[PDB]
């Protein structure tokens, strides 16, 4: 209710987004996936 | 049976309804694998009565956690036998003992 | 050189670890454990009322 | 009294005696305890704790292994496992647990033509059961979608 | 076969890398058509990428240089 | 709650052994249009110039699609 | 989750630190494609259902084939509830014979496990890199310290334990004491022997 | 069993998304930390506390201005026993909580691994870890008074 | 048969050194493994024939407790440097050796007088070390043959020191046994000895040696491939005269060098078109085949 | 010489009863009574082959869960008493017998009808009970050679055909001594003692030259190497 009322926005920068939305967590082996995700964009 | 108990096996093992009790006393008249045909003694039939007792036992079936519930007769022919003797051994029952 | 219990052992493998590394370390602890397993096996260790 | 009973048996009054061992004949250093026990077998048989899958049938609502030794179902990797491998940093391993042997439908069948074919790769894909949530949060009303 | 990484860590410097590196080599060793750079002893592709880092003979700065160089003599050989 | 079980029909079995053959693209999509029109006695219900018309590609004749549909009837079950 | 079983724990007292013991049976499901694959490979089926008939009847060479594609595959074995990261490890299988899991007793205590009807589960790594994700992280002969405090955690207990304090403890008066010997060898031979204690 | 399990989750949720994203951070601040004294026993030595860690100022020997042990350095076992050696009794170190990183924290005001010997490399969950260690011997203590 | 039993069939041996060695024997029936393994350890142990240093006597030392002077090791040490002599005798059951030292370093077993019956395995043994330069060493060794070890301790005139001797020429045998099986069978032993001898004999000879022993003891008791459609000849198909003849000019004779060959490769080759092809991939089509497949090692030198 | 040991060989075998007997070995070396007494005593118990009961057929039943009228015991029970039948078989290594049997009494091993080749060593051995007199009982045994245990799930059968597991061995117990012996003037010298128990299907000294031939024949491969 909060955040539909706020109207706000996920940016999926944690391990437990990450793992809902079955991609690679930003940790371990899948940091430098994440690094040039960020790189890229 | 355990070979080492406390008294206490008899007592379970009869009041479950797991073995055959004889209801009166009388002579094995006949006696077979499934079923038992007791000669009931003069003194304990009822008038104008054919005196015998009839038991047939329970043979490889199945309980409620799918064991096997079966009984043996442990009892001779023309054996005499009285009020509460065992007839047959249920399951995990020797002799009239708990035997688990 | 003396009797080892649970402690001396913990530290001999420890002293192992912190001397000469990994590989070494692990296959220590496997001859450790076949050579308990052996002599407590040949020791003959029971339990009695006396 | 026991040691009564035992002398009346001609056995040792301590209760132990001298083995040997079955494979070398050497005796063993020090007398041991033997006798007679009661043991139970137990209704605990491994036969009914065995079990193994590689594929089956699924969920129609989430499109997940189903659960049961009876429905040839899969084992549960639950939070606890999926903190653990976020502790090793195995960050591959919990993306293959979470979408090819689970709900991410697509993934599923390339996954299995791969390992046929020899080839250990992977294309992980959405899984199911978030577009599930996502169906189930616009029902009530809430405008929620991904962007870009 | 393999029984510990610790001399293939300390040749990269991290296990989180090492893991990558070694499934990129092993990848091309699987799929691809290259050889191992170690005599072969009845090993699988990770293994034995992980004795071939073991030993110096890759790592990601080699990796990317045949890249390079194979990219390079694919194109001049083309026309 | 109640969910269901999924279950593995004909056709289903059908495309799991179409998957997991040497088809290429074409004779994959050729693969799927043949399994489309299989009924549930296990017969074709259209005639091969149907499926060539589906398939929506002119470069390929009747006789590719004979040979696929020759490698789908030894499928199992055979027939 | 797909590839995974699960069943009762036994002791592996043979196993080496790196090793489990995985029945057969669960392993022939566990594996299923990679046997589908080896089968197709060598020429000793030319369909994929001719390889699933062969490996449904059980026949002699899928064995060889199974113990040809466990060789070098990590397995991850759990135990629930998992409290820490130690309550999953990877290890080599080797195939044996019965329905139980063979565990080293050495990695008993990071599991928190007995042997008294404690059940495991085992996933199958798919991937290259789970494969070798679970052979550098979350393999057994990786994991020697505890992350909470940086102690060992592969502690010998209880029999191991005994069987060293008992060997290593003098007597006052023991058969062969006082000679004089010229090494550890010499040592072992005459205890083999029945002239020292 | 159930109120520790409750307890870990809480725990686990609370930091699940800290990890090491970087090497220093440059900070000066930092925690001084003396041995653990309670009534007439020290409960906790100073070696104990200062072992895997990083100094966030420059160690001087108490009786004079020489520097004993320099800044950034991770005290290993051989500075333990240095800083033990000159009777030293508070060192000033660097702490995750006085961190200048944003969005994480820095392998230097964190420190040693503690599963590895060597200091911690990017990209750890260090949170998961945390919690873990926390939360894991929870059944080792009592819930009944 | 039911007097017929497993018989090794891959025996390995590794040689560690001239004298260490490593034998592994496999498959064996259930529980012969301790068996074999247990008789050969105690026969190698305790009766085993050979030659062996029994007393010393010293010119300088009547006691076993004494103080040598000139001689940096004690006289239990020299007794210790003296029991780790290996020596082969052919000539007879005792023999008398004479050992006589002058000046600086190390006396080693190659300054004994040399003997044609008596050889030394070690020339290079270390006996003692002189550090005076006016300091001689003369001692007199006595050397017998027997078996097994003996101990100075069990056979309790002047200056007449005992050795514990030790004929065996094993120093350590360990065995151990493992899994192992044929393809139906899986409850088999395997059998890996560890043996190191004291360079007299072979560890092999050794083995040998205690295998006869044992056998001469009992002698009162003894009484005496790819699917076979990939084999097939491509004639076995029936193709048309061009295609055939393309086929045989890219040298395909077998189904498998065939069902080897993809699609872009034989749409390549020369005088080989789309619709030979087809034809092609129908004819396979028939037999449940196909062009994309791939085998490990296809010519089996056949 | 030192070089040269004596062999033993045997002595003395003394039937202590039809089930039991001691042999004797002498002389023997220092060390070689026990080297030879375990081997022995492992042979013995692993590897001795004997005849054992492998399938029953009874007229009237179908499965061994079942009873039969006049019987006092199960089918599972009659079956268990089979599998202690001890049997001699001396032409073949697979034989068929055959039992029939009518009236109250006790139905033993020697209703078996006689055969030429197969001996029964126990013929006291009770199989069932009959409790009626227009009761009988007909069934056929079939009887193997072998060796070890080979329990039945392991190994078309019509309905009606009942297995047994087959225990081949027919040594039950082995135990040995090893004394101090007077031989010549020497004090030097061993004896060995075995003591067997048995079913009574297998001769002593037979038994002890069919585990030194077991022995000797694995010993070969060490010998040659
Ligand atoms: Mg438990
Ligand atoms: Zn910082």
């Amino acid at each position: 209710t909060e955040a539909a009322v706020a109207g706000k926005r996920d940016e999926l920068r944690g391990l437990k987004e990450n793992v809902i939305v079955g991609r690679l967590i930003p940790a371990g082996t899948g940091y430098a996936y994440h690094q040039d995700r960020m790189r890229r964009r | 049976k355990p070979l080492v108990g406390t008294g206490m096996e008899r007592a379970v093992a009869v009041d479950s309804g797991v073995t055959a009790v004889a209801k009166r006393g009388g002579v094995v008249q006949y006696v077979d694998a499934s079923r038992i045909v007791i000669k009931v003694n003069e003194d304990e039939m009822y008038p104008g009565e054919a005196g015998i007792d009839i038991y047939n036992l329970t043979k490889y079936t199945r309980s409620n956690q799918n064991t096997c519930i079966n009984q043996m007769p442990c009892v001779s022919l023309g054996e005499p036998v009285e009020r509460g003797d065992v007839l047959a051994d249920g399951p995990s029952t020797d002799l009239g003992e708990l035997a688990l | 050189n003396q009797a080892l219990g649970k402690k001396a052992i913990s530290k001999m493998l420890n002293t192992c670890y912190r001397i000469l590394g990994l590989k070494p370390t692990v296959i220590f602890a496997d001859q450790i454990m076949y050579t308990g397993f052996a002599y407590a096996a040949r020791s003959g260790a029971s339990v009695g009322i006396d | 009294e026991i040691k009564e009973l035992l002398k009346l048996g001609d056995l040792p009054t301590s209760g132990q005696i001298r083995l040997y061992d079955g494979r070398t004949g050497e005796q063993f250093e020090r007398p041991v305890t033997v006798g007679y026990m009661y043991m139970l077998k137990l209704n605990h048989l491994v036969d009914d704790k065995m079990h193994a899958r590689s594929t089956g049938s699924y969920s129609l609502v989430t499109q997940q292994p189903l659960g049961g030794k009876a429905q040839f179902g899969g084992q549960r990797f639950g939070e606890m496992e999926v903190w653990a491998l976020e502790a090793y940093g195995a960050a591959y391993t919990l993306q293959e647990m979470l979408t090819v042997k689970s709900d991410d439908v697509n993934g599923r069948t390339k996954m299995y033509k791969n390992i046929v074919d020899g080839n250990h790769q992977m294309e992980p894909g959405m899984p199911e059961s978030f577009n599930v949530l996502l169906k189930e949060i616009r029902s009530l009303g809430i405008n929620i979608e991904l962007e870009d | 076969a393999r029984v510990t990484v610790q001399d293939a860590v300390e040749k990269i410097g991290n296990r989180f890398d090492l893991v990558l590196v070694a499934a990129r080599r092993a990848r091309q060793m699987q799929v691809g058509g290259k050889d191992p750079l170690v005599p072969e002893e009845n090993d699988k592709t990770t293994v034995i990428a992980l004795r071939e880092i073991e030993e110096g003979l890759i790592n990601n700065q080699i990796l990317d240089v045949r890249e390079r160089q194979e990219q390079q003599e694919q194109e001049a050989a083309e026309l | 709650v109640y969910q269901g079980e999924t279950t593995q029909t004909l056709q289903d079995y059908l495309m799991w052994q179409v998957e997991l053959t040497p088809f290429s693209d074409t004779d994959r999509a050729i693969a799927t249009s043949i399994v489309d029109a299989v009924d549930e006695t296990g017969y074709l219900t259209v005639p091969l110039e149907d499926i060539l018309e589906s398939i929506g590609d002119e470069e390929i004749d009747i006789d590719e699609v004979e040979a696929v549909l020759k490698r789908i009837q030894r499928f199992d079950p055979v027939g | 989750v797909d590839y995974s079983g699960r069943s009762v724990i036994t002791v592996g007292p043979y196993l080496r630190l790196h090793q489990c013991g995985l029945p057969k049976k669960m392993a022939l499901e566990l594996f299923k494609p990679f046997i589908y694959g080896k089968l197709e490979l060598r020429g000793l089926a030319t369909t994929i259902k001719a390889a699933k008939k062969m490996v449904e009847r059980e026949e002699a060479v899928v064995w060889d084939i199974l113990d040809e594609v466990i060789r070098e595959h990590p397995v991850l074995l759990n135990r629930a509830p998992t409290l820490h990261r130690l309550g999953i490890q990877a290890f080599e299988p080797v195939l044996i014979e019965g329905k139980a899991i063979q565990l080293h007793p050495l990695v008993c205590a990071a599991y928190n496990a007995d042997f008294d009807g404690d059940q495991m589960a085992v996933h199958v790594p798919l991937t290259l890199e789970a494969q070798l994700e679970a052979r550098a992280l979350m393999m057994s002969t990786n994991n020697i310290l505890s992350p909470a405090n940086g102690e060992p955690i592969i502690v010998p207990s209880q029999d191991v334990v005994l069987g060293l304090y008992y060997m290593t403890r003098d007597c006052v008066n023991a058969k062969g004491e006082g000679m004089v010997l010229t090494g550890p060898k010499e040592a072992e031979r005459l205890y083999r022997s029945g002239l020292a204690s | 069993t159930a109120n520790s399990g409750y307890l870990t989750r809480r725990l686990v949720d609370v930091a699940q998304d800290l990890v090491v994203t970087e090497d220093d951070c440059g900070t000066h601040e930092g925690i001084m930390m003396t041995p653990v004294i309670e009534g007439g026993d020290v409960k906790e030595p100073l070696r104990d506390r200062v072992l895997g860690r990083v100094t966030a100022e420059d160690v001087l020997k108490p009786g004079t201005a020489d520097i004993l042990v320099p800044r950034n350095t991770l005290l290993h076992e051989q500075w333990c026993d240095l800083l033990e050696e000159n009777s030293v009794d508070a060192v000033k170190v660097r702490s995750v909580v006085s961190c200048d990183t944003d969005f994480g924290v820095c392998a230097h005001c964190y420190g040693r691994d503690l599963a590895r010997g060597h200091i911690i490399n990017k990209g750890e969950a260090i949170g998961v870890i945390a919690a873990q260690s926390i939360g894991e011997p929870g059944t080792q203590l009592t819930m009944r008074t | 048969s039911v007097t017929e039993f497993l018989k090794p069939r891959l025996v390995d041996i590794e040689q560690v050194s001239s004298t260490h060695a490593k034998v592994t024997l496999e498959p064996l029936e259930r529980g012969f493994g301790h068996t074999l393994g247990n008789a050969l350890r105690r026969i190698l142990l305790s009766s085993m024939p050979g030659c062996a240093v029994t007393e010393v006597e010293i010119d300088g030392v009547l006691h076993e407790y004494s103080t040598k002077e000139g001689v940096q090791e004690d006289i239990l040490e020299i007794l210790l440097n003296l029991k780790g002599l290996a020596v082969r005798v052919q000539g007879k059951d005792e023999v008398i050796l004479t050992l006589n030292k002058s000046g600086i370093g190390p006396v080693t077993a190659a300054d004994i007088t040399h003997d044609g019956d008596v050889e030394i395995v070690k020339p290079q043994h270390v006996i003692c070390h002189l550090t005076d330069e006016n300091a001689s060493i003369s001692m007199r060794i006595k050397v017998q043959r027997g078996r097994g070890y003996v101990p100075a301790s069990t056979r309790i005139p002047i200056g007449r020191l005992l050795v514990d001797a030790c004929y065996s020429p094993v120093e350590r045998i360990a065995y151990n046994v493992e899994a192992a099986r044929v393809e139906q069978r899986t409850d088999l032993d395997k059998l890996v000895i560890e043996m190191e001898t004291n360079g007299t004999i072979d560890p092999e000879e050794a083995i040998r040696r205690a295998a006869t022993i044992l056998a001469e003891q009992l002698e009162a008791f003894v009484d005496l491939e790819f699917d076979p459609i990939l084999l097939r000849p491509v004639d076995d198909l029936e193709l048309t005269v061009r295609s055939a003849n393309c086929l045989k000019a890219e040298a395909i004779h077998y189904i498998g060098d065939l069902v080897q060959r993809t699609e872009v490769e034989l749409l390549k080759t020369p005088n080989l078109g789309k619709k030979s092809l087809t034809e092609i991939k129908d004819v396979l089509a028939s037999r449940g085949l196909s062009l994309g497949m791939r085998l490990e090692n296809w010519p089996p030198a056949s």
